[PDB]
């Protein structure tokens, strides 16, 4: 039994979904080191039943600001699938880029 | 050009609970200096009052962003206009004590 907030990591990405910035939490829960992250587009990452619903969270996070993703499943980096759910925001400045808090559900 | 940021995240009183590395290039502080202290510490004074104030609204703003510039003090003892976006957190399954996310940008004033 991990902890919630043990289960919990943050990640950054560019307006095209690509990653710049993980928390470095995310190997201990799903295997990936942040640096082979950065430049690969989140989409990648997700199983395709769960594409299409990622593609409108994503739209809804564009036009609305904000948004909570609703359950996804992430490739795992030594196969299989963990399940996620994450809140999304952007951050506009004077958009820059988006902040996704990420909870491993399973 | 890449704009330096890097995030935070702080409990609301304040207090740095985690510091993204991309703190050194912004700032000049390793995370571990800033680990543990106020970021209202690193505020010049005509702004203390507003940072603080900020805290305590980001957290009755339901999630949404608050956005707040102020001069911080980088390891070179200069002034940086810092843009700081910050938003709460809490996680729906628990009741736990929000906690306060940020990306902190160094920007021009002008
Ligand atoms: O489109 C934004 C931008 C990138 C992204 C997102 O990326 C991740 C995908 C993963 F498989 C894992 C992760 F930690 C973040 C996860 C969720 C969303 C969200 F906001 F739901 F749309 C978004």
């Amino acid at each position: 039994f991990k902890g919630l907030d043990s289960k919990t990591f943050l990640s950054e990405h560019s307006m095209d979904m690509k990653f710049t910035y993980c928390d470095d939490r995310i190997t201990e829960l799903i295997g990936y080191h942040p640096e082979e992250l950065l430049g690969r587009s989140a989409y990648e990452f997700y199983h395709a039943l769960d594409s299409e619903n990622m593609t409108k969270s994503h739209q809804n996070l564009c036009t609305k600001g904000q948004v909570v993703s609703g359950q996804y499943r992430m490739l795992a980096k030594h196969g299989g699938y963990v399940w996620l759910e994450t809140q999304g925001t952007v951050i506009y400045n004077p958009p820059q880029c988006i902040m996704c808090v990420n909870y491993v559900l399973s | 050009c890449q704009p330096t940021r890097f995030i935070s995240r702080h409990n609301i009183e304040g207090i740095f609970t985690f510091v993204d590395h991309r703190c050194v290039a912004t700032v000049g502080y390793q995370p571990q200096e800033l680990l543990g202290k106020n970021i209202v510490e690193f505020c010049h004074p005509e702004d203390q009052q507003l940072l603080r104030d900020s805290f305590q609204q980001v957290v009755k703003l339901k999630g949404q962003v608050l956005s707040v510039m102020f001069r911080f003090r980088s390891k070179n003892q200069e002034w940086l206009w810092m843009r700081t976006s910050s938003f709460t957190f809490q996680n729906p399954y628990s009741d736990e004590i929000e906690y306060i996310i940020c990306t902190n940008t160094n920007v021009k004033n002008s």
